[PDB]
């Protein structure tokens, strides 16, 4: 499989109501392992996954430094772009900014990825070559600018190409058995009369790691793309995913219909009908 | 400023059986901005006990958050999910159905 | 592992 390290940072000013908010987030592939929370009461990085709490007080001393040095930028942030926008310091405004880096099977490099939104929108991105950047308008041109003669895309380039893919490494070995298990859908149908001439059909896919998955409802082997109720890949909170895919059927034509469901974590493609 | 609606998921993290515990599950996801309130209820109360995720973004930027709480799922008791976010003019409610 | 320095925009 294909891995990926990625930080989430939100930024929420709180005008007369203090100091501006920070969240800083962490993943590997589907799992959360810290956050930085600028309201917690500790005002360190703290593990979200069980295998992270073996770092040395080294790895949480430098990561809580890191993190705030992150916050104070994202505090200095929201001023910049209010200026730049002209904008009332009476608002609320949000900065969301996301990094980090893919790698192959191999666990080899394979893309790396720096973006910043203001206020829900694109501001500025690093391209997938890492040597440029996405401007979406004036303000954003000024932080490229600004970026291009601090050499930004330099330092960022060794950043995911290097220190990422080697940390992601680490990680993966170091948490083998939740982040290198592929648990395959536990897969089961449900059959609901909702009148007396149609019925629903619901295709289930529980407890699944990782989140990624193609739930599809086939009618004669004909996908039902238009005429399927299909959820987001939610939570279950025990560090597996869960999802549904339901279609609404003539009564006494169950049988036609068939569920397909495509995971990493099955050899072969299930092909699930009522009967 | 963008201003876009929760998805609401209501479910337990195990199938549902009368009798065994569980969690119950609210599943926010894909709005901006990130302000919500975000309530489990039984049988119309509020659930004091109610923990959530790390507030979290898509590719998209919107964000999305898990809150949940220990239950015993029964016959009778009815649970929910209410909602709060600009986007809606009042709290959206969502119950549980043990299938959905 | 997170990035070290963050340039501000």
């Amino acid at each position: 499989g294909s891995h990926s390290m990625r930080y989430f940072f939100t930024s929420v000013s709180r005008p007369g109501r203090g100091e501006p908010r920070f969240i800083a987030v962490g993943y590997v592939d589907d799992t959360q392992f810290v956050r930085f929370d600028s309201d917690a009461a500790s005002q360190r990085m703290e593990p979200r996954a069980p295998w992270i709490e073996q770092e040395g007080p080294e790895y949480w001393d430098g990561e809580t430094r890191k993190v705030k040095a992150h916050s104070q930028t994202h505090r200095v942030d929201l001023g910049t772009l209010r200026g730049y926008y002209n904008q009332s310091e009476a608002g609320s405004h949000t900065v969301q900014r996301m990094y980090g880096c893919d790698v192959g099977s191999d666990w080899r490099f394979l893309r790396g990825y720096h973006q910043y939104a203001y206020d829900g929108k694109d501001y500025i991105a690093l391209k997938e070559d890492l040597r440029s950047w996405t401007a979406a308008d004036m303000a954003a041109q000024t932080t490229k600018h600004k970026w291009e003669a601090a050499h930004v895309a330099e330092q960022l380039r060794a950043y995911l190409e290097g220190t990422c893919v080697e940390w992601l490494r680490r990680y993966l070995e170091n948490g083998k058995e939740t982040l290198q298990r592929t648990d395959a859908p536990k897969t089961h149908m449900t059959h609901h009369a909702v009148s007396d001439h149609e019925a629903t059909l619901r295709c289930w896919a529980l407890s699944f790691y990782p989140a990624e998955i193609t739930l599809t409802w086939q009618r004669d082997g004909e996908d039902q793309t238009q005429d399927t109720e299909l959820v987001e890949t939610r939570p279950a909170g025990d560090g597996t995913f869960q999802k549904w895919a339901a279609v609404v059927v003539p009564s006494g034509q169950e049988q036609r219909y068939t569920c397909h469901v495509q995971h990493e974590g099955l050899p072969k493609p299930l092909t699930l009908r009522w009967e | 400023m963008i201003q876009r609606t929760p998805k609401i998921q209501v479910y337990s993290r195990h199938p549902a059986e009368n009798g065994k515990s569980n969690f119950l599950n609210c599943y926010v996801s894909g709005f901006h901005p990130s302000d919500i309130e975000v309530d489990l209820l039984k049988n119309g109360e509020r659930i004091e006990k109610v923990e959530h995720s790390d507030l979290s973004f898509s590719k998209d930027w919107s964000f999305y958050l898990l809150y949940y709480t220990e239950f015993t799922p029964t016959e009778k008791d009815e649970y929910a999910c209410r909602v709060n976010h600009v986007t809606l003019s009042q709290p959206k409610i969502v119950k549980w159905d043990r299938d959905m | 592992f997170l990035k070290e320095p963050v340039h501000g925009v």
